[PDB]
């Protein structure tokens, strides 16, 4: 394919650092400037929740689905490249490149695999998500909710497993974010599909001289050398070691809910609910908190993890800057 | 059957607790009245009954159907609703 006690010592020693969460996040995509919250959310998608199966009452998904939405030139697609190369298994694809059959499975009498099936247990990166038709996007409802694919065609009828995490990229209606429309109307996905993402990010091309000088200095510094040694930050982890950390934590660590975490989750859900938050906001909060716990090599979910899960959800969709009654965003607060 | 969110704190506070319990304990939360292998044996037994419509029930059915027709006078209520109501009553008697 393309362990030792020293590796365990290194992993345990790194896990004791105070700046661990920021260190890991800024190290998944070293040359990309800022976008810290986006990097953090992607890191938690890499770790994932915990998988659960009951004797009866079913099984519950550990995987996280993320949507990146906003202005052009904001470097969304560049981030999808890093995720596609970091993940052990996965696929990158485009909206105009995909059919309903190609995305799931194909009759040929034999059955054949599509992208979401090849990507099982990994991450499936979908770019230009706003270009594919309502017919093709309707296929994703069942696979995202259940993590299974049911088929019933001439001579073949069966169900297949798809433990696949989706990372999506799109631009708003009108192709540049319009502040005179509410956020849900700018995003323009129908509610049954928009309800299935754990995190939704707004990223905006806001002009600012302070930001622009730093961005310009960062991009122009890459052309001072033939094959650059330069990198955005002094301390980042090598890709190999980072992969080792993530892989080990996925295999050995399995956090559980503490009573304290249960009380905070109930309180937080009632807070978002009483005023719109659906029942899926609760489950996605649980899943994000579990992902945060694995990343610290803990066996228990605690109050700190729940509060981080809540904070990241509020930060992603620019809620603090949102008018609570009209649903428009004040661009001055960004 | 039409399902609606109907947001209410007194329901949300309980529903959230139920959901968090399912993620906190795997098997323990549900505590059903019967075992599945018990329930299937009961359902197999029940389907052997072939109940018969009582005289008073025949008199009562036309009154209830007239009430539905006057409510109707929304999908328009046809003779098929009476036939369906008879089916449901057969199933209810069989359940008992
Ligand atoms: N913060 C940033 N860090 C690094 N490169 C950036 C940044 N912002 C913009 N760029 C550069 O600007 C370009 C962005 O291209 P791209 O990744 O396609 O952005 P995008 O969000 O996908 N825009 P679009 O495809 O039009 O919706 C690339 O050359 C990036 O290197
Ligand atoms: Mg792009």
């Amino acid at each position: 394919k393309v362990i030792t006690d020293q590796d365990l010592a290194k992993i345990r020693e790194v896990a004791a650092r105070e700046d661990l969460y920021s260190l890991l996040a800024r190290s998944i995509a070293p040359s990309i400037y800022e976008l810290e919250d986006v990097k953090k959310g992607i890191l938690l998608q890499l770790f994932g929740g915990t998988n659960k199966t009951f004797t009866k009452g079913g099984r519950y998904r550990g995987d996280i689905n993320i949507l990146l939405c906003g202005d052009p030139s904001t470097s969304k697609s560049q981030i999808l490249q890093y995720v596609h190369k970091i993940t052990p298994r996965g696929v990158y694809t485009s909206g105009k490149g995909s059919s309903a059959v190609g995305l799931t499975a194909y009759i040929t009498l034999v059955l054949e695999s599509g992208a979401l099936v090849l990507s099982d247990g990994g991450v499936c990166c979908i770019d230009e998500f706003d270009k594919m038709s309502d017919s093709t996007r309707s296929v994703l409802h069942e696979v995202m909710e259940q993590q299974t694919i049911s088929i019933a065609k001439a001579g073949i009828i069966t169900t297949l497993n798809a433990r696949s995490s989706i990372l999506a990229s799109a631009n708003p209606i009108g192709s540049r974010y319009n502040p005179n429309l509410p956020v849900t109307e700018n995003i323009d996905l129908p509610p049954p599909l928009l309800s299935r993402f754990d995190l939704v990010y707004l990223v905006l091309d806001k002009v600012d001289e302070k930001n622009d000088r730093e961005l310009a200095k960062h991009l122009t510094n890459l052309y001072l050398e033939d094959k650059p040694e330069h990198i955005s930050q002094d301390d980042v982890l090598p890709v190999e070691f980072l992969t080792m950390y993530i892989s080990y934590a996925k295999e050995h660590i399995h956090p559980i809910i503490t009573e304290a975490a249960k009380t905070e989750l109930v309180r937080a859900y009632v807070g978002m609910r009483k005023m719109t938050a659906t029942t899926r906001q609760l489950e996605s909060m649980i899943r994000l908190a579990e992902a945060h716990a694995k990343m610290k090599l803990k066996n228990v979910v605690e109050l700190e993890d729940v509060q981080e899960a809540v904070r990241l959800i509020r930060s992603a969709i620019k809620d603090y800057a949102t008018d609570p009654k009209t649903g428009k965003i004040d661009m001055n607060l960004v | 059957f039409v399902i609606l969110d109907d947001c209410n704190e007194k329901i949300d506070t309980e529903l959230a607790s139920h959901i968090v319990d399912l993620h906190m304990k795997r098997d323990e939360a549900i505590e059903p009245p019967f075992s599945a292998e018990q329930l299937r044996r009961y359902i197999k037994y029940a389907r052997t009954f072939k109940p018969i419509l009582t005289k008073e029930a025949r008199s009562y059915l036309v009154e209830k159907y007239k009430e539905l027709r006057k409510d109707d006078a929304s999908y328009r209520i046809t003779v098929r609703q009476l036939e369906s109501m008879i089916r449901l009553s057969e199933a209810i008697a069989r359940a008992n």
